[PDB]
RNA sequence: GUUAAUGUAGCUUAAUCAAAGCAAGGCACUGAAAAUGCCUAGAUGAGCCUCAGCUCCAUAAACACCA
RNA sequence: CGAUGUUGGAUCAGGACACCCAAAUGGUGCAACCGCUAUUAAAGGUUCGUUUGUUCAACGAUUAAAGUCCUACGUGAUCUGAG
RNA sequence: ACCAUAGUAGGCCUAAAAGCAGCCAUCAAUUGAGAAAGCGUUAAAGCUCAACAAAUUCACCAACAUAAUCCCAAAAACUAAU
């Protein structure tokens, strides 16, 4: 039978390498997600598309931004085929109430506050 | 998918290899007292006690007494022996 | 000129009386009554026994897995009992006499009606497992030399090892895995389900990990 | 449908062969062959 | 139960061969 | 074409998302009156803000969820202590001694 | 005569209610065992001391020794 | 299944080559004549009768030979109808 | 490529068994050559192998015919391609 799937914890033991191979801090995680949906439902299981459609992945290249805590990481762990994981950034840290218009996303996956000054 | 067992399983310990050259409790009683013992040890796994309730379980217990009379063991021992 | 070099002399080779191989039976002397579903699942993926020597020096190794019937074991002992000096050598069974029956019915039957009838037993073998054991005060050369024919004329295919060449490869097996160029392997995609693929693979892929597929073993694959 | 076990090498699913096509063995390949050095 | 730790605890008949 | 190189500058993957072409306001009036803005422009705005209320909100629920947790360790620790204060003198054993 | 240890009943408890549990025995019961019932013997190695200390004796493990 | 009419002949044959004949060769337990094998070659050939509805098959007489097959067991809006 | 002489037809069974139907020993001359690894003989004789000397590129395994209307895109080993 086709079955779900466990996924042995060793996979997601980092190596020391792998910190400076995709630009992660080896001391502090970082907060945030960026998700994208890189590839179809179609085709895949049931209880894929669902996660999908929970985690508000349902339209593709969109991003969408979610904790970094482990009730979350668990269903991206089941779709992880599926998408595109990539850290928020915040070079000019979070916004306040006066930036709210002005905010963008980059594609590097940082968040610019001010955007398009005079 | 076998898990591990945590700590000792319990009849792990006897040879099965010459089942023959053990002793055995050929009695009821004796096999009855056997587990009434094995029923009062702090085992790792789910058990009676720890749902029903041991009242705190191990508890360390603040005296507020009267000091216990200071009497010689041996002298003691050897009087009763007499009697 | 040439200089010589030590001759390889065995002082510690017991040879057993009745030095050639048993004859075996056609049938199990308690023919099995009850019909037998067919695992094919007992042909499949690696050996867990007879993966190792006992008494002797040489083998025939199962490169495949397959079905040994009567005619294979006649084959074999025919062969290797009139190839090989009964003074000097000993040879030994690996494999147990055919136990497993398989049914068949008469050409032209429809299909249904109930299971067959029994037509003739097997034994199962499964690839990493050593079918004959030959040893004796031989260089492996010679032996090789006549049991490979042998080798040739099995099922699956096979071939002639020593406990030497055996090692050799096992060794170079696991070599070929550590020195590995690309970063991608079965295991490391499979366990791991990575692109979804466990949706296209089999569960017991986890354990064959790509180097069995059905009967075959393709040994190249690390 | 065929059984899982076959006696004729039986195809397989176009992913797989892709799967198999990309876990192929990769001997490693010294910068400079140790014949043609010293 | 299998997946458990606590599995085959009680298994016995290893114990006494009647057979 | 040519995706990965705009990817690599830190621009969008498509030439329409976000950069000054897509952005500004491609007319105005003769005089120089800015121009009614743009359909286009105005939900994006819309939705760029929603993201961004969303990642502050998200924020500040992980900070409250850990300031929470180490509040409820200092009452535990709080607690061993108010156990130990608030408990009797031991005496029976101590004082043949 | 030298080193590492000891001397709880046959094996293992306890030494602040207390020398404890199990083996082991007898008789009864059925053919033997076994169970069961009614019963049986038991120890802190020996001499002083302070309220663990000093020796002795003996075993044990070695070495030396002796024949 | 609101029909893809079925055996053997007749007529006309299209094709394969796994060659029966004709051609070129290798091996022979090939002296010669015969043969037995194997390779290459498909342009052209591959009989007439007695009995069977017959295909096969037996038999008579010959042939350089009387090939093995595929084509809706080729071919009934061309024939036959013995089965 | 090169080369091959000695006890000796080693002892037996057999019509004959001379290295070479079979059984048992497997010693020994010469720098060097097995009581002989293949062919051969009725038994031989006779050809080779291993042995000296002579020299010295490298040398383990691996190869597998075919159908019926007419083959079936055309073609092409480098001007920079995650
Ligand atoms: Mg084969
Ligand atoms: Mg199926
Ligand atoms: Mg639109
Ligand atoms: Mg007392
Ligand atoms: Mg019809
Ligand atoms: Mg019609
Ligand atoms: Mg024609
Ligand atoms: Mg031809
Ligand atoms: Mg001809
Ligand atoms: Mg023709
Ligand atoms: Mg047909
Ligand atoms: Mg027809
Ligand atoms: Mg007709
Ligand atoms: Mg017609
Ligand atoms: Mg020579
Ligand atoms: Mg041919
Ligand atoms: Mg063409």
């Amino acid at each position: 039978k086709f079955t779900r799937s466990r996924i042995p914890d060793k996979v997601f033991q980092p190596s020391p390498e792998d910190h400076e191979k995709y630009g992660g801090d080896p001391q502090y995680p970082h907060k945030l997600h960026i998700v994208t949906r890189i590839k179809s439902t179609k085709r895949r299981p049931y209880w894929e598309k669902d996660i999908i459609k929970m985690l508000g992945l349902e339209k593709a290249h969109t991003p969408q931004v979610h904790k970094n805590i482990p009730s979350v990481n668990a269903k991206l762990k089941v779709v992880k085929h599926l998408i595109r994981i990539k850290p928020l950034k915040l070079p000019q840290g979070l916004p306040t109430e006066e930036d709210m218009a002005n905010t963008c996303l980059k594609s590097n996956g940082e968040l610019v506050v001010r955007w398009l000054l005079n | 998918r076998r898990a591990a067992p945590l700590g000792p399983m319990p009849n792990e310990d006897i040879d099965v290899s010459d089942l023959e050259r053990l002793k055995k409790y050929r009695s009821f009683d004796r096999y009855r007292r056997r587990a009434e013992q094995e029923a009062r040890k702090p085992h790792w796994w789910r058990t009676y006690r720890e749902h029903f309730g041991e009242e705190s379980g191990p508890k360390d217990r603040v005296d507020i007494g009267l000091p216990p009379p200071k009497v010689s063991r041996t002298q003691q021992l050897l009087e009763r022996k007499q009697a | 000129f040439k200089t010589l070099l030590p001759v390889p002399t065995f002082e510690d080779v017991a040879i057993p009386e009745k030095p050639k191989l048993r004859f075996v039976e056609r049938v199990p002397l308690v023919p099995k009554v009850r019909r037998e579903r067919k695992n094919l699942s007992d042909i499949r993926g690696p050996s867990t026994e007879a993966t190792e020597f006992t008494e002797g020096r040489f083998a025939i190794l199962a490169l495949g897995g397959g079905y040994l019937h009567w005619g294979h074991f006649e084959m074999m002992r025919l062969t290797i009992n009139r190839s090989m000096d009964p003074k000097n050598m000993f040879a030994l069974w690996r494999v147990p006499a055919p136990f497993k029956p398989i049914t068949r019915k008469g050409m032209g039957q429809r299909m249904g009606g109930g299971k067959g009838a029994i037509d003739h037993y097997v034994t199962p073998v499964k690839a990493g497992r050593l079918i004959v054991e030959m040893g004796g005060r031989c260089e492996f050369k010679e032996v090789q030399g006549f049991l490979d024919l042998v080798a040739h004329k099995l099922p699956f295919p096979a071939k002639a090892v020593s406990r030497e060449t055996l090692e050799k490869m096992r060794k170079d097996q696991e070599e070929r895995e550590r020195n590995n160029q690309n970063p991608w392997t079965f295991e490391r995609i499979a366990t791991a389900n990575m692109l979804g693929i466990r949706k296209v693979l089999s569960p017991y892929d986890l354990t064959h990990k790509g180097r069995y597929w059905g009967k075959f073993y393709t040994p190249e694959r690390v | 449908g065929s059984k899982a076990v076959t006696r004729h090498r039986r195809v397989m699913h176009f992913e797989r062969q892709k799967l198999m096509a990309v876990t192929e063995y990769i001997p490693p390949k010294p910068t400079i062959n140790p014949r043609c050095l010293p | 139960y299998r997946s458990k730790p606590t599995h085959g605890i009680g298994r016995y008949k290893h114990l006494v061969k009647a057979q | 074409a040519g995706s990965q190189w705009r990817l690599q500058q830190g621009f969008a993957a498509n030439p329409s998302g976000y950069g000054p072409l897509t952005e500004l306001p491609d007319w105005s009036y003769a005089d120089g009156r800015p121009a009614p803005p743009m359909k286009g422009q105005l939900r994006r705005k819309a939705q760029r803000e929603k993201f961004a209320r969303r990642v502050v909100l998200l924020s500040q629920e992980m900070d409250a969820g850990l300031q929470a947790w180490q509040l409820r360790q200092q009452e535990k620790l709080q607690e061993e202590e108010g156990k130990q204060k608030n408990a009797l003198k031991s005496k029976g054993a101590l004082l043949q001694n």
